[PDB]
RNA sequence: UUAUUGGAGGUAGAGCACUGUUUGGACGAGCGAAUUCAGACAAACUCCGAAUGCCAAUUAAUU
RNA sequence: AUAUGUUAAGUGGAAAAGGAUGUGGCGUUGCCACA
RNA sequence: CUGGGGCGGUCGCCUCCUAAAAGGUAACGGAGGCGCUCAAAGGUUCCCUCAGAAUGGUUGGAAAUCAUUCAUAGAGUGUAA
RNA sequence: CUGGUGACUAUAGCAAGGAGGUCACACCUGUUCCCAUGCCGAACACAGAAGUUAAGCUCCUUAGCGACGAUGGUAGUCCAACUUACGUUCCGCUAGAGUAGAACGUUCCAG
């Protein structure tokens, strides 16, 4: 249930983002307190499952940088044509 | 003295803007080669005609 | 089935006549306009047609006059 | 109520365009009040003050004239001949008019 | 018959018709909506035809919300005329629908009867539709 | 012709702060278009705004 | 020619709204029976 | 001149859009104006600040005048933009 | 800090709760005089007792409204292949959101 996340370095090209949205992953950014806008990656099907448990306004025990941080979902972009998300924001508390 | 540019594709059917870039590199005929030293000015030129020349 | 449109006036070439950082003479025109899009800075006059001309020699530079306004000046060389 | 000082600065900007530096320099500034009258000589481009002398009887009319001779001598020590007069927003009559006529006679042409 | 009461200019340039929709991509008023997956022009006459066929299936159940409106007018020259000699004359009022814009919205009914109502309204329009709901 | 720097100019896109158009609520001002909360439209709407192109420097290589 | 899948229409080697247990690939989910 | 000619329309000048953020750019493409006025409606030095909405007042809505308060111009600028 | 006078995209403004004082800026008394209202010494400008810091001014505190705003993703797009709607690469908005933010300040005066 906990968001097992990995990191991506450098500047990701436009092709690799399209290849990321097809393998089943979703990009995200954690811009809380001291995280310094660390860009992070996350699975798609494991995100819809956890938010159903805790809720839209619940905290998440996200693992970024090989450490636990308590974050919530601030806002996300949604493509209505293909009924799936494209981006997540994480505001750490 | 470290970069060699040769001309593979022809300049027929190309915009006149791209024909002046090949003339500014010293490539008159097809399959012609030149030797130039790399620098910001010469690197941006072959980046404009990348689809017409190849660099070794 | 005739019409009533079709008439227009001759184009009046307006806009900038000198670039930024260019050397100008003491009577060159810097800008044609209708109204005041650019205000006259130092060493730059204003004609009876809202034309902007330079009074002295030197380089021409476009600046900003407060918020949502701008001006153009002329400074002597060296 | 109406503030006389805050509406005075609005009129100072309308006159500060035509004379400051563009017409002549240095600029003689006048600052009046209900108790004392002040004066100082300023440079436009450099942004520095050269001389300073002020009043601080007859509710500051003869003392307004007194500043005219005091500034004129302070304007003759360092040495300046051509000057431009800045009204400061007030009408050129009375106290401020006496301050100008005093400096004009003391070898300080406007 | 939807048409503005007044416009500034009777004759306007035709819209672009290419690209993607700006807004109206989600359901805000009602519960069950109707998306679009193809671009075309929706005449005002095609709106009243789909609105009557939709609200009739729901005798007095709920409310319907029309989310588009025919702002742009189109012209057409008379019959048997050569080219030129001016422009035509206003003949109707159209809208611009691009893939993603909700066309109609229905609330106050059940999920099983909302599909049948929005199905009869989709056969009156010249575009392809998709039954959507409110987002989580 | 490229590299670097500077500037003039409101198209694409977007937006509703202006003019015009427009859907459903709240609320006495006549009670969605004189105020209020949401959602939309524009060659002759604009609080905003690219990519390119253009004028320059007498700034560096290649020709 | 080599490796690995798809397609039965002669598709390739002419056309849309709409209709359908044609056949693959990845998922969702309730009964663990439908006959 | 002319989406063949005749008939109808149009012919010079000014402003905006079409025009693709320099300038320029067509069609019997989409909208308006001009063939003058001013003796102060020119020059100069001083001094002022709007249209609207709202509580009353001789009461026509509290905006035919008169007062207070809000008011980045929603007014004005001889005449189109 | 008390004033005078400049230069700087409201990170300078609006809006509120508090502390201020007769040396300095003001509030205030009067029309003899210099000058003044298409009527009014209210504002312009002379002459100046006492009294109040109530208001302007100056200062502290607060993020209610305005103004400044990255990172990421999206839209659009130069060039280049397929080709007419999809790949690749470069540049890169608007909106929105985490934050800035209750100013800086050169030179001359009186404590």
């Amino acid at each position: 249930a906990s968001l097992k996340s990995i990191i991506r370095q450098g500047k990701q090209t436009r092709s690799d983002l399209k290849q990321l949205r097809k393998s089943g992953k979703v990009p995200a950014v954690v811009y809380g307190y001291g995280t310094k806008n660390v860009s992070v990656k996350v699975d798609e099907v494991e995100f819809i499952k956890v938010i159903r448990e805790v809720g839209r306004n619940g905290v998440i025990e996200l693992g970024v940088g090989s450490k636990t941080i308590k974050v919530m979902v601030a806002d996300y972009q949604f493509d209505p044509l293909k009924n799936q998300i494209t981006h997540i924001d994480f505001l750490a508390i | 003295a470290k970069l060699q540019i040769t001309l593979t594709r022809s300049v027929i059917g190309r915009p006149e803007t791209q024909r002046k870039t090949v003339e500014a590199l010293g490539l008159k005929k097809t399959n012609s080669s030149v030797v130039v030293e790399d620098n910001p000015a010469i690197r941006g030129q072959i980046n404009k005609v990348k689809h017409l020349v190849t660099v070794e | 089935s005739s019409t009533k449109n079709g008439r227009d006036s001759e184009s009046k070439r307006l806009g900038a006549k000198r670039a930024d950082g260019q050397f100008v003479t003491g009577g060159s025109i810097l800008y044609r306009q209708r109204g005041t899009k650019i205000y006259p800075g130092e060493n730059v006059g204003r004609g009876g047609d809202d034309t902007l001309f330079a009074k002295i020699d030197g380089v021409v530079k476009f600046e900003r006059k407060g918020r949502d306004k701008k001006q153009v000046s002329v400074y002597a060389v060296a | 109520k109406i503030d006389k000082n805050k509406v005075r600065l609005k009129r100072h900007a309308r006159v500060r365009t035509n004379l400051s530096g563009t017409a002549e320099k240095p600029r003689l500034n006048v600052y009046r009040s209900n108790k004392h009258i002040y004066a100082q000589i300023i440079d436009d481009n450099k942004g520095v003050t050269l001389a300073q002398a002020s009043s601080k009887t007859a509710t500051k009319v003869e003392l307004a004239t007194k500043v005219g001779e005091a500034i004129a001598k302070k304007a003759a020590d360092k040495g300046i001949k051509e000057i431009v007069f800045d009204r400061g927003g007030y009408l050129y009559h009375g106290r401020v008019k006496a301050l100008a006529e005093a400096a004009r006679e003391s070898g300080l042409e406007f | 018959m939807l048409l503005p009461k007044r416009v500034k200019y009777r004759r306007q340039h035709r819209p672009k018709t290419t690209g993607r929709s700006k807004g109206g991509n989600y359901v805000t008023f009602g519960e069950f909506g109707l998306q679009a997956t193809t671009t075309s022009w929706i005449t005002s006459r095609q709106i009243e035809s789909a609105r009557i066929a939709m609200t009739r299936y729901m005798k007095r159940g709920g409310k319907v919300w029309i989310k588009i409106f025919p702002h742009t007018p189109y012209t057409k020259k008379p019959l048997e005329v050569r080219m030129g000699a001016g422009k035509g004359a206003v003949e109707g009022w159209i809208a611009v629908v691009k893939p993603g814009r909700i066309l109609f919205e229905v609330a106050g009914v059940s999920e099983e009867v909302a599909r049948e109502a929005l199905r009869l309204a989709s056969h009156k329009l010249p575009v392809k539709t998709k039954f959507v709901k409110r987002e989580e």
